[PDB]
């Protein structure tokens, strides 16, 4: 055990839970992936 | 009327700044202060082709110039301020208090043109390393980049 | 200058791969599951047959 | 009927105006007040005055 909010949100009668990944990693540099981009 | 008296510490100013203070001075005009890392990199790739390395540490810039604010005193001002012992002499001290009176709330003067100095300098920042909206507003990631 | 320089890129350059282990388990868990409406009768059109 | 008198305190009004009196009204051309009120400053850059 080690405490943590990494904590709970709720969807239906649950628990759910939501802080999600833009708090952790990879700033300011010059490369490229898969993802979002174009479609048709 | 005294000038409105009650003291540095009533609301809420002091981070414009941070600090260091800077008492000794008397050397620089554009010198340096550092740091010596960069910015995240390479784990998303293919065998990726090659890019040129991770450690340079970008080099920057200062200023300097003047800030300027004057009290002036008449000739009339000085000589009747000055003793000889001459004065001790019933048309001197009381009309010297009345006196007391003005030139205190402007020699401080000496207390009303720094530590009210800076809402036209530093709204010199707000005017002067980073304008408006059209860059950034809700960002979190189309720049990375460039490529 | 030898001292504080190699901490901080193998510190952060040898945990890169500790930038290697969630974007390879979402593009085959995000490259091998595409699209929704249907999932949502794979509960209503499929038990018996 | 008794009338009811009223009394110029009383009233929300009198903090208004503050009352002095001064018997040897009957006395007087014209009095005066004086002011001594003064502003702090503030400076500009560039060729400013």
């Amino acid at each position: 055990n080690a405490r943590v909010p990494a904590d709970l949100v709720i969807v239906g009668d649950k628990l759910v839970f939501l802080e999600a990944l833009e708090r952790r990693v990879y700033q300011a540099t010059r490369v490229a992936y898969p993802l979002i981009g174009n479609i048709d | 009327n005294t000038l409105n008296f009650v003291r540095f510490l009533e609301l809420g100013l002091s981070v414009a700044c941070i600090c260091t203070k800077f008492p000794e001075l008397a050397y620089v005009r554009d010198g340096v202060i550092q740091f010596e890392v960069q910015q995240p990199m390479i784990a998303r790739d293919g065998p990726h082709p090659v890019d040129q390395p991770v450690h340079n540490y970008m080099v920057k810039r200062i200023h300097k110039r003047s800030l300027s604010a004057a009290f002036a005193i008449a000739s009339e001002a000085l000589s009747l301020l000055s003793n000889t012992y001459v004065d001790g002499t019933e048309i001197d001290s009381s009309l010297r208090i009345r006196a007391i009176q003005q030139m205190a709330r402007n020699l401080r003067t000496v207390l009303d043109s720094f530590e009210r100095g800076t809402a036209d300098q530093l709204l010199g920042v707000l005017l002067e390393k980073a304008p408006p909206l059209s860059l950034l507003s809700p960002i979190n990631k189309f720049q990375p980049e460039g490529h | 200058r030898a001292i504080q320089q190699m901490a901080r890129n193998l510190r952060t350059v040898s945990d890169s791969f500790e930038r290697g282990t969630a974007d390879q388990l979402l593009g085959v868990l995000l490259e091998k599951a595409p699209p929704l409406s249907l999932l949502s009768p794979i509960n209503k059109f499929q038990p018996e047959g």
